[PDB]
């Protein structure tokens, strides 16, 4: 069910005056983030040259980065990971925007390229050299590696072994090429060279790579009467710079011209494109007169030894505006076109197009014929397409953004499993990359949450023992994510997330201490304190720290009080959970997991230790009895606990003596307080279906340090960071770095899980 | 300050420190909350006005030439009173912000000349005129027109 999202415009930014019309550009980067600029002339120039950077999870706050751009800018490119954008306007000026202190909001450029008086009409980043293949038929196989198969091409500009070299290449409005390259510090080294000794016009021109690590550049005057040349490149760097040598590759000429019949329409081309990069066989080409338009596409096939062929063209088409193109690397293998056509799964099949109505057409592939019409009730002139292509942004000729819903099915019913092994299949994908999947979930049904989440534990299980250690993170949060749209399970988010934390508080911890005599050999102190209170069952705490070597676990006495914190959230935790026994509860999945109780239960035998060897680092207990060792009852209830669930599928109850034992507990310990991590802000859980949401600027229809448990004031007093997906709020500036545990603050530097 | 000077150096001394929230909620959050429980649940106004309330003796109103909707405007007077004759309109400017601040007359020599009524109605205008204090408004000068006026019509008869 092709749909519409939701509709974004701001305020005050429409009625322009005096105003001609300029070219826009769109970017979507592997991380949900759009960079994009918008025709305003408002008051001011340079509105009109700023950089629009916008997070899908909140569209009603807008960033800009006022770009000292002296004319319109042409393209807008991303790396091959989000974290750096290219940029490049008429009159040289290429840019290289870098994040500042990690953080999406400031954005600052120190590096660039510059050619005087040349407009740039091509531009691109170098190749890194890994792409793989999706196989629709092999959904079920049960393998990773079977799933998504190499594919192995090569990268350009090998240096010092298989480390490919990074920099940009850009094509001028004349036969100007200029290449740059970056040395790992901050030297840059840049060229510049003519494509062939013909000088002419190059209005519209390509960039594609090729196996082996050749370039190829294709040129278009633009009077559809004339050729459109074809030049490869290969650049290498002789010991001071990079040097680029080219040569010619046969050209072809434009159809629809020979028909003899009514040759005058179509008299200039409009839009040249490469069919995907890095394959560099087939080329689209779109044509337009002032009232119609065409499109068709050519290949270099081996049939001269090489030349250019038809494979498509449509019957009539309006004036094209816009035209996206697909980023999922499907197989086109012949035996997957069959699997791919009688289930209905079409993610890398279709290329969109935009015309001067309000109608925006997906078409076929291989062959030029339509499947999906979208009819908004103005034209489109920038847009672009997802990498599982669920989804597609476009901008109008005014100050709307839309995000559009595509669904694989495009209308055709289907039952349940099918829809459950495409929805799988494709997150699979973003489970062997490091892309998000926000638009995934745009079409995640609220009926069918538990059965994804139940399917994606089995698939996560009987991996070959490593592709389990390197995921975890990522099965916990995806299944964290899904649970919060069905309301059914909307409570058990919170018993997940907050989970995930007590690995990394449990995880720096065994790692912080190192022996100054290793004991018991072959063995980590992890895995020998684990197994040494796993074999252990007495009932009380002072008998289980004999046998422990008390003498060895001793640090530098300044890193303890850093961890007060963490040990006092801990000790609180533990409260709040024994409190908890009287009781569905954001603390129910504990008490039926035996791992994170047993972890749990090992964790405070060492900060006993601690304790002994210093007395202030202790978490402060508020408890009414000053002759009773309170951490020793709480370790007491906690190891009657443990032994109920321990066992291999226990299927047990506990007996009411331990239900009325934990009732009496409130009376002799107070229970603090506990906050709740996953606050609810995202619009995953707020959309609906076939229910568009029309949202403005600025307007988005106990303040605690989650990070490092600081409490703040009833207003805070120094700005801080929120995380996109969880939410979490943190200092921007730690103040305690001198004395403080580097082994913690280090993991969040640069992202929160 | 007396009974309470322990409480001051504490605070002096704690001052401007990156965790002095941390530390006054986390030892004064605890017994506060068990004792009492959970916490709480164009044309400036001022001109309009005056012209709003002005005798109807005079229907001022804005000058048809001259620029407009700015802090400066420009304003031409007519007289309409049945014991008093006709005058020239002696049109008034008035600068931006016009509180705190006095407008001024724009004086036309050649229009109150050739007649010894008008001579001396403008004589008696420049001592009027020469006798208003600082910071007086447009009613206080229409008014003195008004009176200068009778005053000159008096002496002439
Ligand atoms: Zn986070």
């Amino acid at each position: 069910m092709m749909d519409l999202a939701y509709v974004c415009e701001w305020e005050k930014w429409s009625k322009s005056t005096h105003c001609p019309s300029v070219p826009l550009a769109c970017a979507w980067s592997c991380r949900n983030l759009i960079a994009f600029t918008m025709d305003l002339r408002s008051d001011d120039q340079d509105l009109t040259r700023m950089i629009h950077i916008l997070d899908t999870e909140h569209p009603w706050d807008l960033h800009s980065i006022p770009s000292e751009h002296h004319e319109a800018i042409t393209c807008l490119e991303w790396d091959q990971s989000g974290s750096r954008l290219l940029s490049a306007d008429a009159d040289g000026q290429i840019k290289c925007w870098s994040m500042a202190d990690h953080l999406a909001n400031s954005w600052e450029s120190s590096v660039g390229s510059l050619v005087e008086g040349d407009p740039i009409v091509a531009l691109s980043w170098l190749h890194n050299g890994v792409k793989l293949a999706l196989h629709v038929e092999k959904s079920g196989a049960s393998s990773f590696g079977e799933k998504f198969s190499r594919v192995k091409f090569s990268p350009s500009l090998t240096l010092f072994g298989g480390k490919p070299m990074e920099g940009w290449i850009a094509v001028t409005v004349s036969g100007l090429v200029t290449v740059s390259l970056l040395k790992p510090s901050g030297q840059v080294l840049t060229s510049t060279e003519s494509l062939c000794r013909l000088r002419g016009r190059v209005a519209l021109a390509d960039i594609a790579f090729t196996g082996g690590g050749n370039i190829v550049v294709a040129t278009a005057d633009g009077s559809s009467a004339s050729p459109v040349q074809f030049y490869k490149v290969c650049v290498s760097v002789v010991s001071e710079k990079c040097r680029i040598d080219t040569e010619i590759l046969p050209s072809l000429f434009m159809r629809c011209t020979t028909d003899l019949n009514r040759k005058d329409k179509f008299p200039a081309i409009t839009h040249l494109k490469f069919l995907a990069r890095d394959m560099s066989e087939q080329v689209l080409l779109c044509a337009s007169s002032q009232t119609s338009s065409i499109v068709e596409c050519w290949s270099l096939r081996k049939e001269t030894i090489l030349k250019w062929r038809i494979l498509s063209a449509t019957n009539d088409l309006d004036r094209v505006s816009a035209v996206a193109l697909p980023k999922l690397p499907i197989s086109l293998t012949n035996t997957d076109l069959k699997v791919a056509s009688d289930t209905q799964f079409y993610p890398g099949l279709g290329l969109a197009l935009a015309f001067h109505d309000g109608s925006v057409h997906i078409v076929h592939r291989l062959s030029l014929q339509t499947m999906a019409v979208f009819y908004s009730s103005v034209h489109l002139k920038a847009m672009q397409l997802s990498w599982t292509s669920l989804a597609l942004v476009g901008i109008d000729s005014h100050g709307k953004l839309s995000v559009l819903r595509l669904s694989p099915s495009m209308g055709h019913p289907l039952e349940v499993g099918l829809a459950l092994r495409h929805l799988l299949f494709l997150l699979e994908y973003c489970m062997v990359t490091g892309y998000d999947w926000w638009d995934i979930l745009l079409h995640v049904q609220p009926s069918m949450v538990q059965s994804l989440v139940e399917k994606l534990h089995e698939e996560y299980t009987r991996q070959t023992a490593a592709l389990q250690q390197v995921l975890s993170t990522r099965i916990l949060a995806m299944k964290a994510s899904l649970c919060k749209l069905s309301p059914c399970t909307v409570t058990r988010v919170c018993d997940y997330h907050t989970k995930l934390f007590l690995i990394a508080i449990s995880s720096t911890l065994k790692s912080l201490l190192r022996p100054h005599f290793l004991n018991t050999p072959d063995k980590s102190p992890g895995d020998r304190l684990t197994e040494i209170c796993t074999k252990i069952t007495d009932v009380d705490i002072d008998k289980v720290m004999i046998n422990l070597k008390t003498e060895e676990f001793v640090l530098d006495m300044n890193t303890l009080q850093a961890l007060q914190q963490l040990l006092q959230w801990v000790g609180d935790f533990v409260l709040y959970l024994l409190a908890s026994l009287p009781n569905l509860r954001p603390g129910h999945s504990f008490l039926r997991d035996g791992t994170s109780l047993g972890m749990l239960r090992e964790l405070m035998v060492v900060i006993r230790i601690w304790g002994l060897l210093k007395p202030s680092c202790l978490p402060v207990y508020t408890a009414t009895s000053d002759t009773q060792d309170s951490m020793s009852l709480l370790f007491r209830l906690l190891t009657k606990l443990w032994i109920c669930c321990r066992d291999e599928g226990p299927a047990s109850e506990p007996d009411e003596a331990l239900v009325d034992e934990c009732c009496l507990l409130p009376s002799q310990l107070l229970i603090p307080s506990l906050d709740w991590l996953p606050a609810s802000d995202g619009l995953v859980s707020r959309l609906q279906p076939k229910q568009p949401l029309r949202l403005q600027f600025g307007r988005a229809p106990p303040k605690i340090d989650h990070l490092r448990r600081l409490h703040l004031g009833a207003c805070p007093t120094e700005e801080c960071k929120a995380c996109t997906r969880c939410g979490c709020v943190t200092m921007l500036k730690s103040p305690n770095r001198t004395t403080a545990v580097k082994q913690w603050e280090q993991r969040w530097i640069k992202n929160c899980l | 300050q007396y009974l309470c000077q322990p409480l001051l150096d504490a605070v002096l001394a704690n001052i401007r420190s990156p965790v002095f929230n941390h530390s006054l909620y986390r030892t004064f959050v605890p017994a506060m909350t068990a004792i009492h429980g959970p916490p709480i649940t164009s044309i400036p106004s001022v001109l309009q006005g005056e012209v709003a309330r002005l005798d109807p003796k005079f229907l001022v109103n804005l000058d048809p030439s001259h620029c407009s909707n700015n802090g400066t405007v420009h304003l031409i007077c007519k007289l309409d009173d049945k014991d008093l004759p006709s005058v020239p309109p002696l049109e008034l400017s008035v600068p931006a912000d016009y509180p705190a601040q006095s407008p001024l007359w724009i004086d036309r020599q050649w229009q109150y000349d050739a007649n010894p009524f008008l001579q001396s109605v403008h004589r008696c205008m420049t001592s009027r005129l020469l006798q208003l204090p600082d910071k007086h408004s447009v009613t206080a000068l229409l008014n003195t027109w008004a009176q200068s006026v009778h005053q000159a019509c008096l002496s002439a008869a």
